């Protein structure tokens, strides 16, 4: 069930990164909304960056030292 | 980052222990009163003169004897691997070699310190 | 030079730490295990010279993966604009983005 | 940009080594290895090796320790030098605190290659992995494993550490 | 790469700059060589930690086991160069020329 | 290099689970037991395509067959799982081992009205096997076609022409 | 010391260097280079003096200062690349690094400073030692990541310690001095060619084991440390002089010695390469060790220098220990030019 | 036989310590090879289950795998619950 | 810079694969064993003279020894460089029938035809 959660949650976040790049960057001459950084075509799993990038200070510091910093 | 608040705590509070009582007292500082303590003397010498180290060979020997206590913590996960034979024959072997630098030392007179 | 003992005797005395890829403890697999992979595959026997060329890609793809620098252009790019947009007042975030989003498990 | 705490913990490492490496009197370079060594154990703890970091700030203490004994041994002088008392190790200082200043602005500031690549900063937490599984700490186990899988790598700690031990007795025994 | 790479690398730079121009005193090399090793330590930690390298995290604690051989090795000397001299200034040991 | 392709937000809405982690770990063991053929098949599924993209169905069903337990659990008796995930739920480790009774009262009760018997020690641990129609991925690693291998070495070995060749050296 | 503990000290030298040699991981390999270095330094002050303390010291900042240089190519490489093999390097920062410490570690020019004192401040078995078994690793280290060798830097490298070499030994009455020169100049001509062919490196290293084995033990056998004390050894034992003669004209490479047979197999292959110049004026250079080879020939066995009242007292008595591998390592420093084609047998 | 006992007599009076270290480090090196737990120790090590089980797909051609965890193939920690 | 090494196929420590059974074995009358044999005789009669014996006369056995010692291990190079130099012609023929591209044959023409510039020495 978590591991269910976890893929939505992911793929909810990027669906959401993909629709902001989408408005934002519509400007730029050359620019491929959604264009990947790899050759290969196969699924890759997400950095923190790109799940976080648009968003609050406060979210990413949950997301990165939030286990960490737990105590 | 509890912990950084934790020790941002105690390092002011004992900087505001010292600030206190360097500011809060009479202060009558001449220089008899700031004389360096020899029990009654004028020290003939330097406090910054060499002073010689007679147990300088253990000094040393305490170094290589401070990573075995690295080599062997984690023991406690260790003991938790499917190979426990191997895990134990490593352990133990490593132990030896510890109490076989030991008893080098102790047999060299390598522990007694210089006269 | 380099006498390979390890391959006359089979004994593997430091093979099992060469690589990423290669059987790590409780099966905790890299970061990069599906990239690394897929190159030595590619690369296998065919000798450095050919490998250095013929299986670019897949080291193209396992260097992006180990430091992620197109990926962090593109972010940046990316967020350079949004503030380029957001100084003029012509862009908005979503509410989802600003930290009053609906969250999920 | 959150923080930048492992940034400021790195400028602080920066600047403990530029404090040893100008070579004031032997104490102070021990006192700015030592604020070095914990610096660098809070920098891996931030990226989550609580036990490497504990281990080898326990370590360098000890060495540490060994290393002012000696120096109040045989590494003394009459007034022992610290960062201001001295021109040649006042500049040394100076030099490495600009040093560091430049390096810093020439990154955050524009993307330059200083001597192996380019970077933008843009602080650590990008990079991380978002891993979210285990009843167990990864590195805690590597670690482990070195008694399972690195039976070479303990064969020859072990006999480097007597070696080690029988050539310091070599060494120190004169005549 | 994070500016943290660059702080670290940077560190070892100035480690070895420091051991490479001499003072004196040889205990201040020493602790030039011993931070080069800590910086060392430091750089290995996290590109291991980052990339999830499991096995490859014991290899840092191999790491400081020699840096401590070292380490004593280079006390070791020290003790007999003051035993000849009296002192740890490197400009004693001018016995032998090129 | 291409374009990610991504789900819409409408094809990830689901019925989701909004119960607290304590309710989920005092009801684990029997949701293992009962709604094991779901799980199994989505991470069969997880595990042989190695993207998240390719199991969204099997995600809801799992979604799906959790709901039917917990209102099967809510709909015969409340009280007793709810004293003992209450008690669960204290402790900040979440250990079994400080509520017995409640555990006792709850499988029980669960024993009575539904024939649920709560797996032995060892049991959810076990790899099973799963049958489905998904056909098995032939290309999961997107992999590119290998390149040759250089030829062999073959033929039969026949002393060196004119012996070494070097320089004055007949042999 | 005593003979268990010199015993233990040798065998983990050696061990320290097949490590070196028949490992595939790097942590492996910088392992072994520590193991021999902690082992090597007691080797060096077994004779205790303030020379040897000298000689120790120096030894051990050099090698551990190379040491720290190719633990940070190693983690650089690391960093570019997931990769613990070596193979090849995937970054030039780490090879530049790495070739400066495998430099460093074998005594090239500009790192060369550091040859000629240690040998001075040892005794000559020790230098034996220096400057014939710590040459393997670093050799065989540089031959397996060859192909990722820059030529200029290396080239560089290998011209500079020629020249450097043949013009230091020319200064030079101290015979272990002279040896550490000649030592320099032929590990120059071994890095010149390793960037084309390894085989070569792997000849030019065996001849010139052979021929420093055979000087240093027909230095310890007439024991002499200077031009004046060996100027002594033909009114003693004038066959030492006569061989000694022989192999230094075989180490000044003069056809038909054995010494002739790897700068020759190294300039051809230089020129398969059309690489000219550069083996033209290595040759030329190689001109200034053969020169101060022929002085120390002058002084020791084509005349004869005035002699000693005492000696007649040396006239009654031999030596009690003898070298078993000194003729043999003679005659392999002589006469092994006609089997030349052998070296296929290398590759 | 005596030469041993005078020994061990002598060092029981002069040291000890070392007479009793030396017999815990032998025993420790001693009894764990004759020890039938060792194997048990092993067996808990290997019944832990620290990561996911991933269920295998279904050919037709595995009697001994489960289909369901109460099934009755697979292994079994019957033998734990009494030791 | 490292030809043969990395050859598929090659056993790390052998000195002298099974394929090199296919080759004729040296002759226990080659020249170049009669050299080993030579060199290990100037071994022995240097060792002779080291040791302030008589030169030639001195140990008979140990000159035998030597000249034994030289010839056995000769022997077995002289095999393994004859094997290596075999595998370098059968490498380098193969290699020039897979590449027919590289190693084109063109018509030979008759020095009647070829234009050869004469050169007057005066
Ligand atoms: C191929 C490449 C080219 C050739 C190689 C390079 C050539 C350079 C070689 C230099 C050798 C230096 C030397 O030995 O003495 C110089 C020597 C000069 O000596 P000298 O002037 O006559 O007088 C010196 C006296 O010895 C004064 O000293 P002493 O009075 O104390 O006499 C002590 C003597 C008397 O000896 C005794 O007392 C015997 C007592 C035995 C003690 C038992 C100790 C055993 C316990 C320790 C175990 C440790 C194992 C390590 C484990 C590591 C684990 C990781 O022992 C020795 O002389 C030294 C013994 C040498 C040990 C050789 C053993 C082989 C080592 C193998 C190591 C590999 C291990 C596996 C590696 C795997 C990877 C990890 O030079 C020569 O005589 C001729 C040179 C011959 C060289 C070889 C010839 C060509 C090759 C064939
Ligand atoms: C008792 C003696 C005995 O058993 O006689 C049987 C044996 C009969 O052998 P064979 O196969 O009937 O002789 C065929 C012809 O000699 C035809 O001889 P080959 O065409 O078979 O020549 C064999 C080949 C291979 O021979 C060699 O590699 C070396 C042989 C001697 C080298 C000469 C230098 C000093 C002597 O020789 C060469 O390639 C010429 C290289 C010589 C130049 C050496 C480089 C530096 C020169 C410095 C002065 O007589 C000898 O071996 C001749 C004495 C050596
Ligand atoms: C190319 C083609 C092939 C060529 C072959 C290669 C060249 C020749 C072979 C080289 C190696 C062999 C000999 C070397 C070891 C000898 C040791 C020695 O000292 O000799 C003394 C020894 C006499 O001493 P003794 O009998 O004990 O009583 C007199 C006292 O000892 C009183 O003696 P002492 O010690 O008191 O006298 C003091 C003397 C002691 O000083 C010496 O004796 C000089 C020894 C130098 C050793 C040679 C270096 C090692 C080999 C390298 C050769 C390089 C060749 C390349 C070209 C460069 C030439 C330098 O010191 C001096 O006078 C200072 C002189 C300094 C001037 C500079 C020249 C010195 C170097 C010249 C070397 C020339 C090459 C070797 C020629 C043969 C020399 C015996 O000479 C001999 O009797 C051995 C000669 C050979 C006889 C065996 C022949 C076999 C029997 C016939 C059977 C027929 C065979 C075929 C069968 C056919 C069927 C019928
Ligand atoms: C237990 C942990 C909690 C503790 C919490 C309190 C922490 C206290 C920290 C230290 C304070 C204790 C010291 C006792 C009173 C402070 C007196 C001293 O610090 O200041 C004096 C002030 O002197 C200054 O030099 C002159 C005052 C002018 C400078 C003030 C700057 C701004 C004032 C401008 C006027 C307008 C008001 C602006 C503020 C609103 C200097 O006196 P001095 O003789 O040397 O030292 C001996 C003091 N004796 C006599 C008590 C023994
Ligand atoms: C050729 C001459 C032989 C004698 C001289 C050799 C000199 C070198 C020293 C010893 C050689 C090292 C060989 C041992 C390599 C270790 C690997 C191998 O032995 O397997 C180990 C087998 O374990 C053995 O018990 C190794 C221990 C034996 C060594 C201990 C004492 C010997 C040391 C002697 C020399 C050291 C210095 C001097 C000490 C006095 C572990 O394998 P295992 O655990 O199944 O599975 C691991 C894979 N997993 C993780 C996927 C499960
Ligand atoms: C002064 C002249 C040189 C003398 C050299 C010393 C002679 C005595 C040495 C004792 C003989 C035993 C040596 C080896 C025998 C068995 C070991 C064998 O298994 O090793 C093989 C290797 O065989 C040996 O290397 C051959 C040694 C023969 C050396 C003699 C050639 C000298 C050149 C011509 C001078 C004439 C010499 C005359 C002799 C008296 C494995 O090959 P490989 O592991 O894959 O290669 C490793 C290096 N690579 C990968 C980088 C290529
Ligand atoms: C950790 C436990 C303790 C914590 C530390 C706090 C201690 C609290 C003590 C409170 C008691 C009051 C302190 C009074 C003593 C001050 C020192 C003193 O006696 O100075 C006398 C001095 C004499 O000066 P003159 O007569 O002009 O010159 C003669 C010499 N030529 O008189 C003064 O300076 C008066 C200063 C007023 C004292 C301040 C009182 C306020 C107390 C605040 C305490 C802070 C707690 C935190
Ligand atoms: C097989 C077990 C191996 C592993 C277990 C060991 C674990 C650690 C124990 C070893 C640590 C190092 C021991 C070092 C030994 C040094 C001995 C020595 O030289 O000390 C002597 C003292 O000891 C001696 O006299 C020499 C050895 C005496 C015997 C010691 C024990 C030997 C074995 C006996 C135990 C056998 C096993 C127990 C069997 C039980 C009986 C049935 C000198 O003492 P000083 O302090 O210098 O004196 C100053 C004041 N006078």
């Amino acid at each position: 069930l978590f591991q269910a959660e976890k893929d939505r949650r992911v793929l909810q976040m990027l669906r959401e990164n993909l629709e902001e790049e989408a408005i934002i960057m519509k400007d730029v001459p050359d620019w491929k909304v959604g264009e990947s950084v790899f050759h290969t075509t196969r699924w890759v799993t997400p950095m923190m960056g790109e799940l976080y990038g648009l968003r609050t200070n406060e979210e990413i510091l949950s997301a990165t030292y939030g286990f960490i910093w737990y105590t | 980052m509890n912990i950084m608040l934790t020790l941002l705590t105690n390092v002011t509070l004992a900087s505001l222990l010292v600030l206190i009582a360097f500011w809060l007292p009479q202060l009558n500082a001449y220089s008899e009163k700031t004389s360096p303590y020899e029990c009654g003397f004028d020290p003939m010498g330097s406090a910054r003169l060499p002073f010689s180290m007679k147990f300088f060979l253990v000094a040393i020997t305490f170094l290589l004897f401070d990573l075995e206590i690295a080599l062997l913590l984690p023991l406690p996960w260790a003991s938790q691997t499917n190979n426990l034979k191997t895990m134990l024959t490593m352990a133990l072997f490593l132990l030896i070699l510890l109490a076989a630098s030991l008893a080098y030392e102790w047999t060299q007179k390598g522990l007694e310190w210089a006269e | 030079p380099f006498f390979d003992v390890q391959k006359r005797l089979g004994l593997d005395l430091d093979r099992w730490m060469t690589i990423q890829s290669a059987e790590q403890p409780h099966k905790i697999p890299g970061r990069c295990h599906a990239f690394e992979k897929e190159w030595i595959e590619c690369a296998h026997g065919i000798g450095g010279i050919r490998a250095e060329k013929e299986c670019k890609i897949e080291f193209d793809d396992f260097v992006e993966c180990l430091l992620r620098q197109k990926t962090m252009k593109r972010l940046s790019a990316i967020k350079r604009q949004r503030d380029k947009l957001i100084k003029e007042g012509k862009y908005t975030p979503p509410p989802h983005h600003l930290g009053k989003e609906d969250p999920r498990p | 940009m959150t923080m930048y705490i492992a940034f400021i913990l790195s400028t602080i490492f920066v600047i403990g080594f530029v404090g040893f490496s100008s070579k004031p009197s032997p104490i102070y370079g021990g006192l700015g290895l030592i604020v070095s060594g914990g610096v660098g154990c809070g920098i891996v703890l931030n990226f989550g090796g609580s036990f490497l970091g504990l281990m080898v700030f326990l370590i360098y203490l000890g060495g540490m320790l060994v290393v002012f004994g000696y120096t109040t041994a045989m590494a003394t002088e009459m007034y022992p030098e610290v960062w201001v008392s001295n021109k040649t190790v006042f500049g040394a200082f100076v030099s490495g605190l600009m040093m560091e200043f430049c390096m810093v602005y020439y990154a955050l500031k524009e993307e330059e290659v200083e001597i192996i690549f380019k970077f933008n900063g843009l602080g650590d937490w990008v990079i991380y992995d978002t891993g979210d599984s285990g009843f167990f700490s990864e590195e805690a186990m590597g670690i482990a494993a070195l008694y399972s899988y690195g039976t070479w790598l303990v064969i020859v700690t072990g006999w480097s550490l007597l070696i080690g031990v029988v050539v310091i007795m070599e060494i120190t025994r004169g005549n | 790469m994070p500016l943290v790479y660059m702080n670290i690398i940077m560190a070892f730079a100035i480690a070895l700059a420091g051991l490479l121009m001499y003072r004196s005193h040889l205990m201040s090399s020493l602790l030039c060589l011993e931070g080069m090793m800590l910086s060392l330590f430091i750089m290995s930690t996290l590109i291991i930690l980052n990339t999830h390298f499991t096995l490859a995290n014991m290899m840092p604690i191999i790491l400081l086991v020699f840096a401590a051989c070292e380490a004593a090795l280079g006390l070791s000397l020290l003790v007999m160069v003051s035993n000849t001299y009296g002192t740890d200034y490197v400009q004693n040991l001018n016995l032998l020329q090129c | 290099p291409g374009i990610v392709e991504l789900p819409t937000l409408e094809d990830l809405k689901v019925q989701e689970v909004k119960v607290s982690s304590s309710v989920l770990k005092a009801a684990a063991h029997h949701y293992g037991a009962q709604c094991d053929k779901p799980n199994k098949e989505f991470m069969l599924c997880r595990w042989e395509e190695k993207d998240p993209r390719r199991c969204l169905e099997e995600g809801k069903l799992v979604n799906q067959c959790a709901l039917d337990f917990f209102r099967q659990i809510k709909r015969h008796c409340a009280e007793p799982f709810t004293e003992y995930w209450t008690c669960i739920d204290y402790s900040g480790l979440q250990l079994f081992r400080h509520c017995r009774k409640q555990q006792a009262k709850f499988d029980e009760c669960v024993l009575d009205k539904l024939g649920w018997v709560r797996p032995d020690l060892g049991e959810l641990s076990k790899v099973t096997k799963v049958k489905t129609d998904r056909p098995l991925p032939e290309n999961p690693y997107h992999s590119r076609a290998r390149p040759e291998p250089n030829p062999e070495a073959e033929g039969d070995l026949k002393p060196a022409k004119h012996g070494s060749r070097l320089f004055f050296w007949t042999m | 010391m005593n003979p268990i503990i010199y015993t233990t000290l040798i065998m983990t030298v050696m061990s320290g260097t097949m490590l070196v040699m028949i490992s595939s991981h790097w942590l492996l390999i910088w392992i072994g280079f520590e193991m021999n270095l902690l082992a090597m330094i007691p080797v060096l002050m077994k004779n205790f003096n303030p020379r040897a303390t000298e000689a120790a010291t120096k030894y051990f900042l050099t090698q551990a200062t190379a040491s720290m240089m190719l633990m940070m190519a190693i983690i650089i490489n690391l960093l570019y690349s997931g990769q613990w093999t070596i193979t090849k390097m995937f970054n030039p920062v780490a090879m530049t690094m790495m070739t400066m410490a495998l430099a460093m570690k074998l005594g090239l020019s500009p790192f060369h400073f550091w040859v000629p004192e240690v040998t001075q401040g040892i005794s000559l078995q020790a230098g034996l030692l220096l400057l014939t078994w710590q040459k393997l690793a670093p050799l065989s280290v540089l031959c397996q990541i060859s192909q990722s060798i820059n030529p200029n830097l290396m080239l560089t490298m290998a011209m500079l310690s020629i020249l450097i070499g043949g013009w230091g030994g020319l200064n030079q009455t101290q015979l272990r001095k002279i040896m550490a020169y000649s030592s320099i100049a032929h590990m120059g001509w071994m890095t010149a060619v390793l960037p084309y062919n390894t085989t070569m490196t792997i000849l030019n290293l065996l001849i010139y084991i052979t021929m420093t084995l055979a000087m240093f033990m027909l230095l310890i056998h007439s024991s002499a440390t200077t031009t004046l004390s060996l100027s002594h050894t033909w009114n003693k034992m004038p066959v030492i002089t006569s061989l000694m003669m022989v192999t230094l004209l075989s180490m000044g490479g003069l056809p038909p010695l054995s010494g002739f047979m790897p700068k020759w197999m190294i300039i051809q292959e230089m020129t398969k390469n059309e690489s000219i110049i550069m083996p033209t004026l290595m040759a030329m250079t190689a001109l200034l060790n053969l020169y101060f080879y022929m002085r120390l020939a002058y002084s020791s066995s084509l005349t004869m220098f005035p002699s000693t009242n005492n000696m007649k007292m040396k006239w009654q008595f031999e030596h009690t220990k003898q070298m078993k591998l000194l003729p043999t390592m003679i005659v392999l420093s002589t006469l092994v030019l006609p089997m030349t084609p052998a070296l296929s047998s290398l590759n | 036989a005596g030469r041993i006992a005078s020994f061990l007599k002598n060092a029981w009076a002069k040291e000890p310590v070392l007479v009793a270290s030396f017999a815990i480090g032998g025993l420790a090196i001693i009894l764990p090879s004759l020890s039938p737990y060792t194997n048990y120790a092993i067996r808990i090590n290997r019944a832990t289950p620290y990561n996911y089980p991933v269920p295998l797909r279904d050919d037709g051609n595995m009697p001994d795998v489960p289909s369901h965890p109460q099934d009755p193939q697979g292994p079994s920690l019957e033998w734990l619950k009494n030791l | 810079m490292t030809m043969m090494s990395g050859r598929p196929g090659r056993v790390p420590l052998q000195f002298l694969p099974n394929e090199a059974r296919s080759l004729p074995p040296p002759k226990l009358t080659d020249p170049r064993l009669v050299y080993m044999g030579f060199l290990g005789y100037c071994s022995g009669l240097i060792d002779n003279a080291i040791r302030r014996r008589p030169v030639v006369s001195a140990g008979l056995h140990r000159q035998l020894l030597y000249v034994t010692s030289f010839v056995f291990f000769g022997y077995y190079l002289l095999k393994r460089q004859d094997y290596m130099y075999a595998l370098r012609d059968h490498d380098m023929f193969a290699y020039v029938k897979s590449h027919p591209e590289d190693f084109p044959e063109k018509d030979k023409k008759t020095y009647g035809e070829i234009l050869e510039e004469f050169h007057p020495v005066r």
